[PDB]
DNA sequence: AAAAAAAAAAAAAAAAAAAAAAAAA
DNA sequence: TTTTTTTTTTTTTTTTTTTTTTTTT
């Protein structure tokens, strides 16, 4: 039995605990989700209790764990949901006793390493924590948000091990109520203070702080974000890393603060903190993480067939693109671009080789004037992936977007944070008005774009970060307009070496179409006063993520020389961007991805071709000459 | 600012709201504080407070219909905007707009209207921003480099975030005065405000994306 | 008296194993290891956990599990071990290192279930404390009753006896060192910062780990202590150290020799009589990058690198050749830096304005257990014999620029800060890589306006190599040939003949060479000196002065360097005055 | 007029030297 | 009651970052 830190009327309250304990076996063992969609509970026989299959996926996969979801008892039993929420610390307890029970008469012969700890989870969402009072104090709740920052693992005592210093006699004390009894009197040889604790021997568990960013859906106004600590006890230690969005539930925690760490005199005003109970890291607004990915059981087998289905549409492409952002009109190459990112090629492993990684992900640079949906695309593909990050030009600094260091006012430790480019690590950052930043802080997007890695050295550490971030960066021509007098590269304004980074380069320019502007303004009258579902989308890029490894073949490689050939012939004349080798690769990356989106699982000459073709769209060669402008 | 001394600076008191007292005063709300004046014991020096018992929000912080049935009502209000100001019939009726503000749609797209009054010196353009200011529920007064960099944006001050003018703006209106004469850097906080309606910051101790 | 029957069978089986085991040969090899215990500065012996596993499982699981609270009587069972056989000092005492075991974890697997019990782990040595005596048992005078309490033992923590009953000349003390870790690139997970857990050191092995090496500690996890409040902090007890990736399998050239098995001795000798082993070198150390023969034989010469001298007068003679590349985007600049990083071992790599100064040369904190004052070592100083690749050198700071300047002048770092000063050495050669001015390189200027770098940091630069993209169908193809053939094949297609750690142990073995200049070779390097400064009589990318003849000397030991040979012959010279004038390019202007 | 490099401001962290108070016996 | 170790506070300095300013194309 793991104890948990985390955690007639007892007292003061309205809870008995053999009602609580009958309550939560009759639910465990009657509830049938009447709505529930098979595609929502994967694995699951939906017509026979749900909660006897997770504890028959338990006694299989042997996790102790039942992720109960509160809402599942709100349905069933608003009392016995009242009691828990208000009550965390006397009704899991019950709810344990409950499921062990229940496990233990059926199947009598399992074997676990401890008993089966339930976790509630999507208690009643708290919008904004702001709005939480004393009382509500010691009760659960479910928050969302980004986590920030995640400390090092902290050994927390359970059971004290005391020797006798005289005759050597061990005894296990346990911890009662945060206090350990020391013994003060041997048992065996009864001389008085001669029972030492001894520290190596004793029992530990763990304890992890993580300081976590809220996004709440209730901003009032002129109202700053929140940041807040929680504690991870036993289990959840580093099941977030930082950059990663969750919701966490666990139990509102208020604890007295020493006014020095040495006194024991406390300040009037407590602090507030949650002890995790458990962690979402699914969210239906967003796409799937790679933890998400990682565990094979996420497809049903349906699924899977739908899936592959889909991928043999000959308009599985522009399906796909076209689903992106349906408020943005028209933009079919842009969109297909950002899905090609979005699907990301193939990560490679080139440690044998003695070259070093190598650059997997796709960065793409939208420059157009203010006027045009630019900002749009970054905002919505920020608000899309998970590990996203967002950043405005001048708004930012090199030490802020690649790592700094700051005493941690909980602990009064110097300790490393991260940056905004290593919070995205596996996640993509939409640097917005790339143009309006001074040149310092761009130096450091060379390394991140070509390594993924980011090699500080400084008083505090000398190390490198490993960032695989992919950059969705936006800019404005010089002079806040495409002057059709200036050539390409003189009208982005940006060094040369960074732009031979970025794999596309989308001109963003505003054609004086009668056509497209009253088609225009019809799409956005349309808004004003208003497919293919994210539930599709989002399974088919985690499938392709999770299964797809896309191997080039003898014609795509082939296809991929001479175009790289005809590129650098192009590419030769005065204003136009320069081909190098690096967009060789370039095009490598979005063929495997353009392979990666109809699940070829190898590139051939259509992956190819549809690469070559989308560069080349991009830049508008096709619209330029030798003579640029 | 009107009862600071002729020679001094304004001061500032402490108010230690409790109970149903919170959550009533956001910073930059101008507040009527009636409380007690009582000492924290720390000769016998003291500090001091005010122990908050009646907070109340006072004017543009504060908290018949046949006139606005009318078809003028719409020039009504208009004239009414800083009548002093003679002429620049068409301006105040734009500015009007800017108060009451589009509809915002979320199919997200902002409801907020921008204008700029550039002109030639003494047109009465600092006029009708100062009386934006003193009309507007919320708003903030910003001239030049006086109040720049983090004056407009939030900075981290435990360490908590204190906002600048466009927090303290946010859902409000914003009166820049010599937009042109800005600070680069904060000219280019200002274009993701009036596009994108935040603040990201990525500074060395701030990692955030305000709300303005 | 209660006796931990678990600890006493657990020593017991302990020492049978040790007066029992048996090699291949079947002596009892660790009584010929603890043969050389009698010896002072001798106090460890180093248990291979194989063999104990072969000898008594059970007793190897009980270790494992219990590995803190048995180590004591494993050190008892030794001290028998030893005692009976030779006449060692009563109050010496002994440890015991075990060192091979099977399974390693990770720093962020160190949970609390792994206190207390043996565990290998893998890390990158951050910073080291200085050697302190470490307290485990000394006596205790009562100044109530004068009552001696006598060998209290102490828990990582000064601990008077809890209570009475009713000195330093006589307790015993180890050595201690604490040495700061931290996790390696491959452990750490997506978009998090690296965990530093500071090892513990002990007797013997209290200075096998220095900073910036990669080593596997092997040992027990504990918590220190930092009414009364039980704060504890994780800190791992390491009772061996060993390199994470040896390089020899067995510091001068036969003692290096004898470091090595017979195989790879082999194998080195054999690739020293290897004709053309230039080209066999230059190819494997590079196979992914095409053409670019001279920046590859630049940078093999700086690997192996020239002979430093003292002066009569004291003045230092710079040993160790610089190299700098400039050019053209994606020309693979960085490709090379990261080449020689991934490969050389005390290699490291920076970036341009990635590196402030104190973390590109030194620093310096004081110690948290003592009154001395510890140096955290910068890139420099971890590229110490070794080198240091700056990408993007051209964007460095000026005030970072005249630190590495200094470094290549006197290879010293000088620090007067936090109440200690010191003058500390960096024998460290510099690639660098730098993007010419505009962004391009502009062939009709000299190297001096291609590129913003400070006269100062060109002057002491060996070798600069210019890498055009010059627009050549031919070599495009080509270039795309072999991109498209390595991210086709991606493990094969590299058959390079002579593997990264075969060419790291024959750079090791080599580097201890110190070839001579004969006459005949003297008067060649006079007559290629002449022809080459007649060549600065068009104009070349940069004057031709005797800095070159320096870097001309330097090149000519390194070449006899890497042939293993023990005096400089003219072909050595030959092939540097070739290289170094290929290096200098003529400056075309219409 | 705008960008690059330098200088200064300012804020946070560290040393530390000394006077006073709370806990221990 | 009397010591002692801590607690503070009160100055001062130092280091990193940011911001502001100066010089050059
Ligand atoms: N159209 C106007 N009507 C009334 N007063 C005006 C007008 N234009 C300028 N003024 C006067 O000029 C003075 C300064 O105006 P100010 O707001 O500083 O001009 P600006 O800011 O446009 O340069 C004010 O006191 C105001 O009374
Ligand atoms: N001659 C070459 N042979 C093989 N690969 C090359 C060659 N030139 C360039 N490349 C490729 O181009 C890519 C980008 O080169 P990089 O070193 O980043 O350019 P820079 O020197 O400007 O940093 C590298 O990954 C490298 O593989
Ligand atoms: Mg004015
Ligand atoms: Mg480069
Ligand atoms: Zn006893
Ligand atoms: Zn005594």
């Amino acid at each position: 039995v793991r104890q948990r830190p985390d955690l007639l009327v007892i007292w003061g309250t309205d809870v008995n605990v053999a009602a609580c304990k009958e309550n939560f076996q009759r639910f465990l063992q009657r509830f049938i989700d009447p709505l529930a969609k098979e595609e929502e509970n994967v694995g699951i026989d939906i017509t026979e209790p749900l909660y006897m299959q997770r504890l028959g996926e338990i006694n299989v996969i042997g996790e102790p764990f039942l992720n109960v979801n509160c809402e599942h008892i709100k349905s069933f039993d608003k009392n016995l949901y009242r009691q828990l929420i208000s009550y965390p610390q006397e009704v899991i307890p019950t709810f344990d006793m409950a499921v062990n029970e229940i496990f233990f008469d059926r199947y009598p012969d399992s074997i676990l390493e401890h008993q089966i700890q339930v976790r509630p989870f999507n208690a009643l969402k708290t919008k904004n924590m702001r709005n939480l009072n004393p009382e509500d104090i010691d009760q659960l709740i479910t928050i969302s948000g980004m986590v920030i920052r995640t400390s090092q693992l902290i050994p927390e005592m359970q059971e004290a091990f005391f020797q006798c210093q005289v005759c050597a006699h061990t005894t296990r004390v346990e911890m009662d109520r945060g206090r350990i009894a020391e013994p003060s009197v041997c048992g065996r040889c009864h001389t008085t203070h001669s029972m030492a604790l001894i520290h190596n021997r004793s029992l530990f568990s763990d304890k992890q702080m993580i300081k976590l960013q809220e996004s709440p859906e209730d901003m009032p106004a002129g109202q700053t974000p929140h940041t807040v600590i929680l504690f991870a006890h036993n289990d959840l230690v580093d099941k977030v890393q930082p950059g990663d969005r969750v919701n966490v539930t666990g139990i509102y925690r208020a604890v007295p603060i020493r006014v020095n760490p040495r006194v024991s005199n406390v300040k009037s005003v407590y602090k507030t903190h949650i002890d995790v109970i458990h962690y979402r890291k699914t969210d239906a607004k967003r796409l799937h993480g790679l933890d998400e990915e990682a565990e094979q059981k996420l497809f049903s087998e349906k699924r899977v067939e739908l899936l592959k289905e889909l991928s043999r549409k000959p308009d599985i492409y522009e399906r796909l693109a076209s689903a992106l952002a349906p408020s943005i009109y028209e933009h079919e190459d842009i969109k297909k671009g950002i899905l090609l990112q979005l699907f990301g090629g193939t990560r490679k492993d080139f440690s044998h080789t003695g070259r070093g990684k190598f650059r997997a992900e796709i960065n793409i640079l939208l420059c157009g004037d203010p006027g045009t949906s630019k900002s749009q695309l970054l905002q919505y593909v920020y608000n899309l992936v998970p590990r996203g990050q967002y950043t405005s030009g001048k708004g930012s600094s090199a030490v802020g977007l690649t790592a700094y260091v700051m005493k941690d006012p909980e602990t009064r430790q110097l300790v490393l944070q991260t940056g905004a480019l290593v919070l995205s690590d596996n996640g993509i950052c939409c640097i917005d008005e790339f143009d309006k930043m001074n040149e310092s802080t761009r130096s450091v997007l060379h390394e991140v774009m070509e390594q993924q890695t980011l090699s500080i050295a400084k008083a505090g550490i000398i190390c490198q970060l490993n960032a695989r971030t992919s950059v969705l960066a936006a800019a404005n021509p010089i002079e806040s307009q495409w002057n059709p007098k200036k050539t390409t590269i003189e009208n982005i304004q940006l060094p040369h070496t960074l732009l031979s980074r970025f794999d596309l380069i989308f001109l963003m320019l505003d054609p004086q179409d009668e056509a497209y502007d009253r088609r225009l303004a019809h799409h956005l009258v349309a808004l004003y006063y208003q497919l293919l579902d994210m539930a599709v989308l989002k399974d088919y890029i985690a499938y392709a993520h999770s299964t797809i490894m896309p191997r080039l073949s003898e014609e795509a490689s082939q296809a991929l020389i001479e175009a790289y050939v005809d590129m650098r012939k192009i590419g030769s004349s005065r204003g136009m961007v320069s081909a190098y080798p690096r967009q060789l690769e370039s095009l490598i990356r979005l063929a495997e991805a353009h392979a990666k989106v109809r699940l070829s699982n190898k590139v051939e000459a259509i992956d190819v071709e549809e690469a070559k073709r989308l560069h080349r769209e991009a830049l508008k060669q096709s619209a330029t000459d030798p003579r640029t402008g | 600012s009107d009862q600071v001394p002729v020679g001094n600076i304004p001061r500032s008191i402490t108010v230690l709201v409790e109970g149903e007292n919170t959550r009533i005063a956001q910073p930059g709300d101008h507040v009527s504080v009636t409380g007690i004046f009582l000492p924290i014991l720390r000769g016998l020096l003291s500090e001091t407070y005010l122990e908050a018992h009646r907070i109340v929000k006072m004017n543009k912080s504060e908290d018949e219909l046949r006139q606005i049935a009318e078809e003028d009502f719409y020039e009504k209000l208009a004239a009414s905007i800083a009548p002093e100001i003679y002429g620049h019939e068409d301006v105040k009726k734009a500015l009007l707009l800017l108060l009451v503000g589009g509809v915002d749609q979320s199919p997200k797209i902002r409801g907020n209207i921008n204008i700029c009054l550039m002109g030639d010196p003494g047109v009465a353009k600092s006029q009708l921003l100062s009386y934006i200011d003193r009309l507007a529920p919320r708003s903030q007064y910003t001239t030049g480099r006086g109040s720049s960099g983090v004056g407009l944006t939030a900075a981290v001050l435990e360490l908590t975030l204190e906002g600048g003018a466009l927090v303290l703006a946010d859902q409000g209106v914003c009166c820049i005065d010599e937009f042109d004469k800005m600070a680069e850097a904060d000219r280019t906080a200002i274009h993701e405000v009036m596009e994108q309606q935040t603040i990201s910051i990525a500074k060395a101790g701030i990692l955030t994306t305000l709300n303005a | 008296e209660v006796r931990d029957e678990v600890a006493e069978k657990c020593q017991k089986l302990f020492l049978d194993f040790l007066e029992e085991f048996q090699s291949s040969d079947g002596e009892i090899k660790y009584l010929q290891l603890a043969e050389e215990l009698i010896r002072p500065e001798r106090n460890t012996l180093v248990v291979s956990f194989v063999d104990l596993e072969q000898f008594n499982q059970q007793l190897s699981t009980t270790i494992q599990e219990e590995f803190y609270r048995v180590y004591p009587y494993l050190c008892r069972a030794l001290k028998t071990f030893v005692k009976d056989r030779k006449e060692i000092p009563l109050a010496k005492d002994f440890y015991v290192a075990f060192q091979d075991l099977p399974t390693r974890h990770k720093i962020r697997e160190l949970t609390s279930s792994r206190i207390g019990l043996l565990t290998r782990i893998s890390g990158q040595v951050v910073r080291t404390h200085p050697v302190h005596p470490e307290l485990v048992s000394g006596t205790f005078l009562c100044l109530d009753c004068q009552t001696v309490i006598r060998d209290v033992e102490q828990q990582f923590k000064y601990t008077q006896p809890n209570i009475c009953r009713n000195d330093t000349n006589k307790s015993r003390f180890v050595d201690f060192q604490k040495v700061r870790i931290q996790e390696t690139q491959a452990e750490l997970p997506r978009g998090s910062i690296p965990r530093s857990l500071e090892v513990i050191l002990r007797a013997e092995a209290v200075e096998s780990a220095q900073a910036g090496d990669k080593c596997d500690f092997t040992g027990t996890l504990i918590v220190v202590p930092d009414v009364r409040d039980l704060s504890y902090r994780l800190v791992f007890l390491a009772c061996c150290v060993a390199p994470t990736n040896p390089r020899f399998g067995g510091q001068t050239a036969e003692s290096i020799k004898n470091q090595m098995t017979v195989k790879e001795w082999e194998k080195v000798f054999e690739m020293s009589q290897d004709k053309n082993l230039y080209h066999n070198l230059c190819t494997s150390l590079f196979p992914t990058i095409h053409g670019n023969d001279e920046v590859k034989r630049g940078v093999l010469l700086m690997l192996f690198g020239g002979v430093p001298k003292t002066t009569g007068e004291g003045t230092s003679l710079r040993g160790d050749i610089n190299v700098c590349i400039v050019g053209d985007p994606s020309t693979a600049k960085s490709q090379f830096l990261k080449h020689v990083e991934e490969f050389s071992p005390r290699a490291v790599y920076t970036s341009g304005k990635a590196s402030s100064a104190a973390g590109l040369t030194a620093a310096v904190v004081r110690d948290e257990e003592s009154h001395e004052f510890v140096i955290e070592a910068g890139a420099l100083m971890l590229a110490d014999n070794g080198v240091c690749c700056i990408d993007e050198f051209d964007k460095m700071d000026v005030r970072d620029q005249v630190a590495i300047h200094e470094a290549m002048e006197q290879q010293t770092i000088s620090i007067t800060k936090a109440g200690v000063k010191a003058t500390l050495n960096a024998r460290t050669s510099i690639l660098a890589a730098a993007n010419p001015i505009s962004g391009h390189y502009d062939r009709s200027k000299s190297l001096k306006q291609n590129i913003n770098l400070s006269a100062p940091i060109m002057s002491r630069f060996d070798l600069f190599f210019i890498l055009v993209d010059e627009c050549n169908e031919v070599t495009d193809y080509a270039i795309a040939r072999r991109i498209v053939d390595l991210h086709s094949r991606i493990e094969e297609s590299i058959d390079r003949v002579y593997s990264l750690d075969d060419i790291r142990r024959y750079l090791l073995f080599a580097r201890q060479f110190k070839p001579k200049i004969s006459k005949e070779s003297e008067d060649f390097i006079v007559e290629q000196y002449k022809h080459l400064r007649q060549r600065d009589g068009t104009k070349s990318s940069w004057r031709i002065t005797v800095r070159q003849l320096e870097s001309m000397i330097r090149l000519s030991e390194a070449m006899a360097r890497m042939h293993c040979c023990d005096e400089v012959q003219p072909k050595h010279v030959k092939e540097a005055f070739r290289l170094l004038n290929k290096s200098i390019i003529r400056v075309e202007t219409p």
